[PDB]
């Protein structure tokens, strides 16, 4: 047998790689450059016709196996990872251009949160992942995801740049180059989201708790003078050569906060955690709050880890979390790989694992005679 | 108005207009294009010149303001100075020890200083005074960094002394 | 290829996919009667090469290097091969002036030889928990 | 323009010698050491310098105006001398174009104003595309395209170059006439 190679297509980037490594060989961006298009169109798009998404995934597929890595895919088999409840024809169109075009040995659909779960060695625990679109959590409790007791909210990556964009617009400060010394408001109708991603990385940070909940009354203005805590100093940052955009300190701080705010709602980041964690079996509690897991790249935001952990124990003091969550425990797992590579190693570390890799994965043989793929919906 | 220096081996089928002030050992290239419009061209001895490098003193046809009274605005150059292949260039003043890749865009008031270099293809019209010894690569995005150490460029322009004879 | 805009008259092909292409990109099969694309046929894995140093490396040699040139090194700044300089021996780009000086890596006596990459921080960790669900998996 | 090469009338003032056309306008400083073996191409204003060179260029060659092509000088601890610089053959280097390379191999098409740093080899079959800078002491591998300011591997050319290029360069040769 060969060492299978584990993909996980996500809509910001893709990690790739081979079984049995320390992380991933290649993570780049999920898009690809087709000639005419500007702007290169993104791989991974829900709710389009099956042949155009057919399409794109032939050609970003081929990317990964030949420049990325070096290797025939007929030859040896597949570990994909993607989160649970991926839309289903896009699940159904990756295995059958897998199949169909590439003629893989067999592929293995493993929910990313139960593969973050391997790469500690617990078999119990609560996962997070704070993704591009989406930040969900669901329970795993010894090998068994609980869909039942599942979370999801639009608080990721994608809602964080569309923030950081709307924050710029307001407070726009840019040096043009051309009389342009002079504070110019938007010069440029959008920015790119390239740029807005890079922004986020460097300059924006998570604000502690306490200054947090300062700068969410702060901003609010609610019957209160000018009651915010001092901001960092203004970064400026070159926008396509001579353009230098002054970033205002307090965009830095407040951008991160809409993760964080309750709206109302009661519906944050943090909020996620015990709103799935009450739901869960009165047996599992105890277990599942001890064991948590943090992953995705919206998490590795420095200062994120401190504050989530922070914001629990203050919205567990909360009257709604007091009964049932009142004298939990919370402690977080530190995963052998970065926050962005847990789920790939998983599925690296199940890629390994030659025996058991062979009989739960579908097999082409299977697919090419029935043509139906196993999901957690009916059969 | 000419100022020709010895040891500096400036060819003659260069072209050269206006008030022009020659360094002590400058090495000038062929089709190499200095006009000295209002004020002069200041050379720093070893501020040789390769290939096609505007080299203009043309402020009053640049803004044309009939201001500051006189307006010389002298062009200064400074010494082991290494201007490459298509590198237009508009400084007042210039420091020493500064080397501009080919086909770099230098701005209308743009002072360089020690071990500083442009980017290749990369263009600069904003006026901006350059930090100590700091190099600039890229058009696309000008993405700044402070090197270790001024790189010199002595050994090259020593040898065309030998070369420039009979060419 | 490009300057005379060979991608504007194209040749159809014919099976399960049609797709139009300049002839240039296309390829005839001969065993059969029926010309064939470079998206409709299927590609293979030859030979690896580095595009500085032009060495062919063997398949086997490939998977142990992780797919990578010993003695070539790419800057982490921008994207570009890097160039041995010397005074004893340091890494410099061409394109950026980023040294090997710059992050904190000593010179070596030995050209190639001496430079290297750290081991994991959390490889001896892996192979215990491979081991574990070898195991359990048997 | 549709696969098809246009029309491009010169003047009267050109030097024609045994295939070999090279524009009057364009200067060659160097004329001892420069090469031009087969039936070459070299547009207006162009320069190729003889700063201790040995310019050997190929059988059907092309260089479009304003375009420079001067060796570079290699830094030897024992002799900074100017390395000579082979354009192979059926060579295409495009308009504005500045080069500083050492060994250009055969079957290359060369963009426009795209600048190719100092002591760069360049493999056959290759090309550059325009608006592009190759960084000093770098090496393009066959069937491939560079771009970007960085000047990195964009992706792979068409399988027929070798057969392809013959019919332009020589196209272009045949076509370009006195008017
Ligand atoms: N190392 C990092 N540091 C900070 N932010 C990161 C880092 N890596 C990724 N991010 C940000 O977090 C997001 C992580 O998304 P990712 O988990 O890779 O995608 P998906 O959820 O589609 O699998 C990226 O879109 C990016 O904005
Ligand atoms: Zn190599
Ligand atoms: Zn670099």
């Amino acid at each position: 047998e060969k060492t299978a190679v584990v993909i996980d297509l996500g809509e910001a980037f893709t990690k790739c790689g081979f079984a049995g490594e320390t992380g991933p060989r290649c993570i780049i961006p999920s898009v690809i450059k087709k000639a005419g298009m500007p702007k290169p169109i993104k791989v991974v798009q829900y709710n389009i016709n099956t042949e155009e998404l057919y399409s794109y995934l032939k050609e970003f597929i081929h990317i990964l196996y030949f420049r990325h890595l070096l290797v025939n895919p007929r030859d040896r088999r597949v570990v994909v990872i993607e989160s649970v409840l991926c839309p289903s024809h896009f699940r159904e169109t990756l295995t059958r251009v897998l199949f169909k075009y590439f003629e893989v040995p067999s592929v293995l659909l493993a929910p990313s949160h139960l593969m973050a779960l391997l790469t500690l060695g617990i078999n119990s625990a609560m996962v997070l992942d704070c993704g591009y679109r989406e930040s969900l959590v669901l329970p795993i409790y010894e090998g068994i995801p609980v869909l039942n007791c599942w979370g999801a909210l639009p608080l990721g990556g994608k809602a964080l740049h569309k923030e950081l964009e709307t924050q710029l617009l307001e407070q726009c400060t840019v040096d043009t180059g051309a009389a342009k010394e002079q504070s110019l408001p938007s010069v440029m109708g959008s920015i790119p989201e390239g740029v807005l991603e890079d922004i986020k990385v460097r300059t924006c940070f998570v604000s502690d708790l306490t200054r947090g909940l300062k700068i969410q009354a702060a901003k609010f203005n609610i019957d209160g003078n000018t009651e915010r805590p001092s901001p960092p100093p203004n970064v400026d940052y070159p926008l396509d050569g001579e353009k230098i955009l002054h970033v205002l300190g307090s965009i830095r701080d407040s951008v991160v906060e809409i993760l964080f705010e309750q709206d109302n709602e009661e519906k944050s980041v943090a909020t996620l955690i015990l709103d799935s964690l009450m739901q869960c079996p009165i047996d599992t509690r105890k277990q599942l709050a001890e064991n948590l897991v943090i992953i995705g790249g919206t998490s590795m935001l420095p200062g994120f880890l401190h504050r989530l952990l922070a914001e629990i124990r203050y919205l567990v003091e909360k009257p709604k979390y007091k009964k049932t969550l009142g004298t939990k425990t919370f402690r977080i797992h530190t995963p052998p790989a970065k926050a962005n590579c847990v789920a790939w190693l998983g599925g690296a570390i199940f890629g390994a694992l030659q025996d058991i890799l062979g009989s739960r994965s579908v097999s082409k043989e299977y697919y090419n005679q029935t043509g139906r793929i196993p999901d957690w919906c009916s059969l | 108005s000419v100022k020709i220096a010895p040891g500096a081996v400036v060819c003659v089928e260069s072209e050269i207009r206006g008030d022009v002030t020659i360094g002590p050992r400058t090495v000038i290239h062929p089709k190499a294009r200095i006009i000295a419009e209002a004020g002069p061209i200041v050379i720093g001895e070893g501020n040789l010149i390769e290939e096609q490098a505007l080299i203009i003193n043309a402020h009053p046809d640049n803004i044309t303001p009939d201001a500051e009274d006189s307006e010389p605005k002298p062009m200064i150059i400074g010494t082991n100075n290494v201007f490459e292949v298509g590198c237009y260039s508009q400084a007042m003043k210039m420091g020493d020890n500064n080397v501009i890749e080919s086909k770099a865009y230098v701005g209308r008031n743009v002072i360089l200083t020690s071990g500083c270099i442009i980017g290749a293809c990369c263009n600069l019209n904003t006026f901006e005074v350059i930090p100590e010894n700091t190099v600039i690569y890229g058009a696309d995005c000008l993405r700044r960094v402070q090197t270790e150490r001024p790189q010199p460029q002595t050994l090259q322009l020593d040898f065309l002394m030998k070369i420039l004879p009979n060419y | 290829a490009s300057l005379l805009q060979s991608e504007r008259v194209l040749y159809l092909v014919q099976g399960e996919k049609k797709v139009r292409a300049p002839l240039s990109q296309l390829y005839f099969c001969r065993y059969c009667s029926e010309l064939r694309s470079l998206e409709c046929v299927s590609h293979e894995v030859d030979s690896h090469y580095c595009p500085s140093c032009l060495e062919n490396m063997p398949s086997a040699e490939a998977k142990l290097k992780k797919n990578r040139c010993a003695n070539c090194f790419d800057c982490p700044g921008c994207m570009h091969t890097l160039s041995t300089r010397a005074t004893a021996y340091y890494l410099a780009c061409g394109f950026c002036r980023w040294t090997s000086r710059d992050v904190g890596m000593a010179d070596k006596s030995v050209a190639s030889g001496g430079w290297q990459e750290p081991d994991h921080p959390h490889t001896q960790r892996m192979n215990k928990l491979i081991e574990y669900y070898q195991q359990l998996a048997q | 323009m549709e696969l098809g090469e246009l029309l491009y009338n010169k003047s009267e003032y050109i030097e024609t010698a045994s295939g070999n056309k090279v524009s009057r306008q364009s200067v060659l400083c160097g004329s001892q050491n420069i090469v031009l073996n087969g039936k070459t191409i070299v547009m207006n204003d162009c320069i190729i310098r003889g700063d201790l060179a040995n310019v050997r260029v190929g059988r059907h060659c092309v260089v479009k105006s304003r375009s420079v092509i001067r060796p570079p000088f290699k830094k030897f601890s024992k002799g900074v001398a100017f390395f000579p610089l082979h354009i192979g053959d059926h060579v295409f280097i495009e308009e504005d174009c500045v080069v500083n390379a050492a060994q250009i191999g055969s079957y290359v098409h060369v963009g426009k104003n795209c600048v190719i740093g100092r002591r760069c080899v360049l493999k056959d079959c290759c090309k550059i595309l325009d608006n592009t800078v190759l960084p000093p002491e770098t090496v393009v591998p066959p069937f491939t395209v560079f771009s970007g300011c960085p000047g990195l591997f964009s992706g792979e050319l068409p399988e027929c170059t070798q057969e392809l290029m013959i019919d332009v360069t020589k196209s272009y040769y045949q076509k370009f006439l006195p008017l």
